[PDB]
């Protein structure tokens, strides 16, 4: 996952 | 400050809190920018990916900004501006970063990204609007831009770039109509  | 920058701010921590009591993976599920394109009419999920954060510090950090520049559009530019700034810009910011490294991502910092651009422009060209980015912030907006092109960390860099980009669009064509 990644974060915005 | 205003409505619209309160009930976002609520929406986010009431996910974040969902996503402590249920997992990041079950809330994901749900509110993540459509996977599978069968899932491409849950209209939601070209928003709420917006409202995941997956640590405190991100929640806060992502908030912070948020009520800084959000409450000063609001205060400054109505509602109806800082909504139209949130949702073009979330759909827009998903929409990128999916085409970057697909649909697992979730975060604000792309509406925050929209945010700094059209504070940092729209102060610049129509000082008249009554906002504008210090520039203190607009190097912390570049160095914090270019820090996840290196990764020290997992950010959505195809967010960043695409909100940063709408946001300066859309103060652009706001200094012209002043």
């Amino acid at each position: 996952v990644r974060m915005a | 400050a205003g409505p619209v920058t309160w009930v976002m701010m609520i929406a986010c921590v009431v996910v974040f809190i969902a996503m402590q009591i249920l997992g990041d993976q079950e809330v994901m599920l749900w509110l993540a920018w459509p996977f599978d394109p069968t899932l491409k009419f849950e209209f939601w999920r070209y928003f709420t990916h917006a409202l995941m954060h997956f640590s405190l510090m991100h929640i806060l950090f992502n908030l912070l900004w948020w009520w800084y520049l959000g409450g000063a559009v609001e205060k400054r530019l109505g509602s109806g501006k800082l909504i139209v700034i949130t949702l073009i810009s979330a759909l827009l910011s998903g929409y990128v970063q999916q085409k970057f490294s697909g649909p697992w991502f979730g975060g604000l910092s792309g509406v925050v990204f929209a945010l700094m651009g059209y504070v940092w422009l729209r102060g610049e060209r129509d000082p008249q609007s009554g906002i504008y980015l210090q520039r203190g912030l607009i190097i912390f907006a570049l160095i914090w831009i270019v820090a996840g092109w290196f990764d020290l960390m997992s950010m959505a860099n195809g967010a960043h770039i695409a909100g940063l980009a709408v946001g300066l669009a859309m103060a652009f064509v706001d200094s012209l109509n002043a």
